[PDB]
């Protein structure tokens, strides 16, 4: 959770690089989770290809967290529109575009372009609004 | 789904090893008798919402007397302290804690 | 030295468990698990158990010998496995000693350690109490109380002990 | 601290047995000595293939009534108890029931090896 | 949760004496005749499976289903009244109970009130 | 297996379950789920196969370790509170392992690897008893537990299953397996409104009961562990493909079927908390479970498929045995829907 | 919270029964018999009370009666109590059975001198009642306030105002 | 809470990894099954005898009597196993699937 304080503490459209960093090691840690699941349900032949998995799937997870970041907080300097999702939709499609160039196919780069930007401006306006994916049971 | 059958029928199938603080052969207590029993009547037909908050004095020194967490870091700041002191050279453990004097029988 | 014996056993309570959860042979893992039984009714006996420490202990030396037994039968291998004998059981045990060695300096050391929970290094013989037990031994007396007052344990453990030897006839009938 | 001073004592005179064993005699091993025994000859097979258990099923069972045997001991500081009837009512009940398994097993065919 | 804790709840009791103040179910109830409709669905369902005549075999068998599922739906409808009936009766003891946290409200008319006008040109 | 043992054994289970219903001490739950586990060993290998003994020995496992956990749990709360009365749990990292265990034992994703390989290997009434009566238990706890669960976790892990219960079904062709994604989903489901209102796991868990039920008695009559197998089903007894064809609508959630109503109160209950997102995903994600229960139906009743010449020998013949509940439990699983307030009487 | 108030040593100083355990028990019954007054005020002191620092003086009390019940044995019963004690040391256990016939020397030589009689068996075990001038504490636990109930069972039930009112059901 | 505890629970920790990583032989996980038991055990046995909750002196011995049930079970699946496939080995439970 403290990746995640990491991020929001940074004001957005502000110290670029710290956002770029934080969104890095999000994507870092995802990465990581996900060669772990990786690792233990499709078992690697050797420990120097499991080691190879765990590098692929990490750097690319970290390649898309840093665009994003970057993307976002860069827009929203240029744009100087702190609270747009525009940014947001902007870094997502980025990182999608990025994960298209990690496994060298145009169509996962479209669809994940689409798919990840609207779920980063969707990100971004349940920032603005205050949507709750968990809701503390209130009733 | 809970069925306090126990209940309906007057049975207690289980209830005498709930607590501490209930019956024990021989009339035995418990370490934490006191505490627990403090705290079973604060916290009776309540609820556990208001317990939660009502009670919190009563469950936090049941939870002392049963962990000695507070009582121990006590201890073992006092325990710094005094090695601390020893090792400056200003204190001097009194004989009888030495074991200079006969304990009180 | 005498001050820690709790902790010593402790330690070699752990050590045991990463002897057996490395996963030799289970000769070999049988054997820790057996030195760790004993080791836990050592533990239990400082703290008052002798009864309950005994007890595992004699119910674990049964239980392993049927463990044995089965081994030689069905968990048997041409060349057994030590500690020693494969990289991975190796490295399973050396990773828990170095674990176990990492958490018990630290906590040694530094006054309160809290890897998951909180744990303070002082002696377990400050948590101790002062009363006194009279004419009785209180394991004993609450152990007995199965027959007095937990007749409903008794009913569920008699029930499921019988069910359980039904139940292996039934798993080993093999049609 | 008495029973540790009795155990390492006991140890330490078996550990120095064994090594005056195996340092005060002389030695001249050589590989047929030290060959497994045959009866004369040399084994086919080793002796870390599996050996069927035919009481495999009575070695369970044992692990299931050294359960009992221990449910059981607590019984002499049990008749101590002022509900005498309700203890010796779930005494009975327990033996009862382990007789009960123990039929079970010898009726069913299962106490026969093989 | 909810009611499952409410004080002087009787355990695994149908219907507490006190719902008896409560008027019964009418026996011409809507929710009751659904209750038989699905009895007779029921057997008819029963003598498709069975490869019997599907709406003149079994006439007690049908009856039967009718029947007991018209009587379950008797208690079921009453229990239902019961609880919601419990439900209204602490709502409002809570809203009396705590006026400052229910508290009237002034009402205004529309000619008081300022609604923008938001025109569809 | 004597009838008589196997009359004892399924009442132990159930007296397991009871035991976990009925306790007030940790302890005795436990001992509950441990008898469950006892009894339930020997039942689900009442046919011998390989793969029986497969399956019983890798829910032996996972259960054993959902135990050993849950036990953990126990002594940690016991440690912290000094309380064995089943209530609010007083530490974290307890109700943390308290809930792992309970998933496992439910089968909730990350912890459903084991559920469809268990039901593929066991016959299709112990794949009833495994997917209809087993999950009672670990409900009631995590019901009675419901105040202490971290809403994120229990979440979490609903949503997991969902999604899981609903891919992995795309790709069975096998009937037990499809029942068995499709039980993850409905108990992901049924795990969402724990946090919220128990009395929604309740109603959803009743639904899913009968429905399974349902589904599961027309499996053993028709004789089908297959999709093909279940194809020729049209030749000799249609009724029975035509009911599973309305008891797969239902199942998922097309209104105005029965299914349909377990959904939408837990919909609602979750909009009432401000949760939108959730309710959202989860009602969306429920397509792919249409998707292959619309397949399995297409096979079925809607188109019909090739039948074998030897099928004419079994049009002279009846079936022999009985299931008095079908019926009624059809009844109850499409057409309940009108009937929803009466969702106050388990309240 | 707050400090506990530990009594000084110069209030808890008291003159000690210095015998061994093996004396006490030899004289355990007439003990009992004849300082139950004291002991029993005592013991009520501890068990309502609940705090050691509460009773001190009844303990002072206690040591007191048994400093004179020893007096008066060493006054007129020295010699053959202290071969009965002697006989007791012995024994691993302490057991009463292996002196018997010093314990009967005792036993008469008490019964002349100072008229004391052996109670019987199963008398000093009886529950006996204390008169006493103290107080009973009115809340020997010191605890706060219980929280105050919530309010319950208003009244009659009436039907729900427009049935379930869910969604679209009218009744 | 004092080392011991700290001990204690990380022998439970180390059994639960052990079991969830299998190896070959499926004895070693019934004998990991165990040890977590007896970790178990000793933690239930330590807090009631340091609370001194007499009336709870006998759930270690419960405890016990479950986890011997148990571990009959899984010998008497494990002696099946073997009687089908001729080894105890965990690879050889792969026909059922996914």
């Amino acid at each position: 959770k403290t990746l995640l304080h990491k991020y929001s503490d940074i004001p957005e459209g502000t110290e670029c690089h710290r956002k770029a960093y934080a969104s890095t090691s999000i994507g870092g840690a995802t990465g990581l989770i996900v060669s772990a699941y990786s690792i233990a349900l499709k078992p690697p032949a050797s420990f120097l290809e499991g080691v190879a998995r765990t590098g692929r799937y990490t750097f690319t997870s970290a390649a898309i967290g840093a665009i994003f970041g970057l993307t976002s907080c860069i827009s929203a300097q240029v744009r100087e529109k702190p609270d747009d999702p525009l940014n947001y939709f902007i870094g997502g499609c980025a990182g999608g575009l990025t994960l298209g160039a990690r496994t060298r196919s145009y169509g996962i780069g479209a669809a994940a372009c689409a798919y990840m930007g609207l779920t980063a401006a969707l990100v971004k306006m349940g920032q603005l609004e205050g949507w709750q994916v968990f809701a503390e049971p209130k009733v | 789904p809970f069925f306090d059958v126990q209940k309906r029928l007057g049975l207690d199938l289980d209830r005498w090893m709930t607590i501490q603080s209930a019956e024990q052969p021989h009339k035995i207590p418990g370490r934490c008798h006191a505490f627990e029993k403090e705290w079973i009547e604060c916290a009776h037909g309540i609820g556990g919402i208001r317990a939660e908050k009502e009670c919190k004095i009563e469950f936090d020194d049941f939870v002392e007397c049963l962990l000695r967490q507070k009582t121990m870091k006590r201890l073992s700041a006092i325990k710094r302290q005094r090695d601390k002191l020893i090792k400056e050279g200003k204190y001097t453990p009194p004989p009888h804690h030495l074991g200079k004097e006969d304990p009180r029988p | 030295m005498t001050m820690y014996i709790a902790f010593i056993l402790s330690t070699i309570f752990v050590i045991g468990f990463v002897g057996f959860s490395s996963k030799p042979s289970p000769i070999y893992g049988g054997l820790g698990l057996i030195v760790s039984g004993g080791v836990g009714c050592g533990i239990v006996l400082n703290f008052g158990g002798s009864f309950l420490g005994l007890m595992v202990f004699l119910i674990y030396l049964g239980g392993m010998l049927v463990v044995f037994g089965y081994t030689t039968a069905m968990a048997t291998e041409m060349y057994p496995e030590v500690w020693v004998s494969n990289k991975t059981v190796f490295g399973a045990f050396v990773s828990g000693l170095m674990m176990e060695f990492c958490m018990v300096y630290y906590a040694l050391k530094e006054e309160e350690v809290e890897i998951i929970f909180k744990f303070n290094g002082l002696g377990d013989w400050v948590i101790y109490d002062t009363g006194d037990s009279g004419f009785f031994s209180e394991e004993a007396m609450g152990i007995a109380a199965l027959y007095s007052y937990g007749t409903w344990l008794v009913i569920v453990t008699g029930w499921s002990l019988l069910i359980g030897v039904v139940v292996i006839m039934e798993i080993t009938r093999g049609n | 601290m008495n029973i540790m001073l009795t155990l390492l004592t006991n140890v330490t005179l078996a550990s120095l047995l064994v090594l005056i064993a195996f340092w005060l005699p002389q030695l001249n091993a050589y590989s047929e000595k030290t060959s497994p025994y045959e009866c004369g000859f040399d084994p086919m097979g080793s002796a870390r293939l599996p050996f069927s258990m035919k009481f495999f099923l009575v070695a369970i069972t044992f692990l299931l009534f050294d359960l009992e045997i221990a449910l059981l001991l607590p019984l002499p500081w049990a008749s101590q108890t002022n509900n005498l009837k309700t203890m010796l009512t779930m005494a009975l009940f327990l033996l009862i029931l382990l007789a009960a398994s123990l039929a079970y097993e010898w009726t069913q065919k299962g106490l026969e090896w093989a | 949760t909810m009611m499952s804790g409410r004080p002087g709840r009787v355990p695994l009791q149908f219907l507490p004496n006190e719902a008896r103040s409560l008027p019964p179910p009418k026996l011409t109830d809507p929710r009751l005749v659904y209750m038989g409709f699905l009895g007779y669905c029921s057997g008819l369902i029963d003598n498709a499976i069975r490869r019997r005549p599907v709406v003149s075999a079994g006439l007690h068998r049908q009856l039967l289903y009718v029947t007991s599922f018209v009587f379950f739906g008797y208690y079921l409808l009453k229990r239902q009244d019961y609880m919601y009936a419990l439900r209204d009766h602490d709502m409002f003891a809570y809203v009396k109970s705590h006026p400052e946290d229910f508290p009237e409200k002034d009402k205004k008319t529309y000619g008081e009130i300022l609604e923008e006008f938001h025109p569809v040109r | 297996m004597n009838p008589i043992i196997y009359t004892t054994l399924i009442m132990t289970v159930m007296s397991g379950t009871m035991l976990v219903m009925i306790s007030s001490h940790w302890l005795l739950i436990w001992i509950g789920f441990e008898m469950n586990l006892l009894a339930m060993i020997p039942v689900l290998m009442k046919n011998f196969n390989p793969r029986a003994t497969e399956a019983a020995t890798k829910y032996f496992l996972t259960q054993a370790t959902a135990s050993m956990m849950l036990m953990m749990a126990i002594i940690i709360n016991l440690l912290y509170s000094g309380q064995w009365t089943i209530t609010k749990m007083f530490n974290p990292v307890a109700m943390t392992m308290m809930t792992m265990a309970l998933a496992m034992k439910l089968g909730l994703s990350p912890f459903h690897f084991w559920v469809p390989e268990v039901t593929q290997g066991i016959s299709l009434q112990a794949g009833l008893l495994l997917l209809t009566w087993q999950k009672l238990a670990p409900l009631s706890v995590l019901c009675q537990i419901s105040q202490s669960i971290n809403p994120n976790l229990m979440l979490t892990m609903a949503m997991l299953s969902i999604l899981i219960g609903g891919w992995g079904g795309l790709n069975q062709t096998q009937l037990r397996k499809i029942m068995a994604y499709s039980s993850i989903a409905h108990m992901g489901w049924m795990t969402a409104v724990l946090p919220y209102n128990t009395t929604m796991t309740i109603l959803n868990l009743l639904i899913y009961i009968t429905m399974t039920l349902a589904m599961f008695m027309l499996l053993i009559h028709s004789s089908a562990t297959t999709t093909l197998s279940l194809s020729h089903t049209w030749n000799k007894m249609p009724v029975i493909t035509s009911l599973m064809m309305v008891t797969l609508l239902s199942m998922g959630g097309l209104p105005p079927l029965s299914g349909f109503m377990p959904k939408w109160m837990i919909i609602q209950e979750m909009t009432k908390n401000e949760s939108i997102i959730m309710p959202t995903l989860m009602a969306m994600t429920a397509l792919l479970n249409l998707y292959f229960y619309m397949r399995l139906a297409y096979s079925s009743s809607l188109t019909m498929f090739p039948s074998t010449n030897n099928m004419k020998m079994k049009w002279q013949f009846e079936h022999t045995k009985q299931m008095k509940l079908l019926p009624t439990m059809i009844v109850l699983s499409t057409l309940v829907l009108p009937m929803t307030p009466a969702l106050s009487s388990l309240n | 919270p707050g400090i506990v108030e530990l009594p000084t040593l110069e209030d808890l100083k008291v003159q000690e029964v210095k015998v061994s355990s093996s004396v006490l028990k030899a004289a355990a019954h007439h003990y009992g018999a004849q300082c139950d007054k004291p002991n029993k005020e005592f013991m009520l002191c501890r068990w309502e009370e609940k705090d050691p620092r509460r009773c001190l003086e009844e303990g002072k009390l206690v040591n007191q009666c048994a400093l004179d019940f020893f007096r008066q044995i060493k006054r007129h019963c020295a010699e053959p109590f202290t071969e009965y004690w002697t006989c007791i040391d012995y024994s691993g256990l302490q057991l009463f059975r292996h002196c018997r016939k010093q314990q009967a020397k005792f036993d008469e030589c008490v019964l002349d001198k100072l008229g004391w009689v052996r109670p019987d068996l199963g008398e000093l075990s009886k529950v006996t009642k204390v008169k006493t001038d103290r107080p009973l504490p009115e809340n020997p636990y010191h605890s706060r306030a219980r929280p105050e109930p919530n309010p319950e069972a208003e009244g009659d039930l009436k039907p729900a105002k427009h049935g379930s009112r869910l969604f679209f059901w009218t009744m | 809470m004092p080392l011991v505890y700290m001990n204690i629970i990380m022998a439970f920790a180390i059994a639960l990894a052990g079991l969830l990583m299998y190896r070959s032989h499926l004895m070693s996980s019934l004998l990991c099954l165990e040890g977590m038991m007896l970790s178990l055990f000793i933690m239930s046995t330590l807090i009631i005898l340091n609370t001194h909750f007499t009336l709870a002196n006998m759930m270690p011995i419960i405890l016990l009597v479950f986890a011997a049930c148990e571990a009959a079970l899984g010998l008497s699946l494990l002696v099946m196993v073997s009687n089908t496939y001729g080894t105890d080995y965990v690879q050889n439970l792969n026909l059922l699937q996914c």
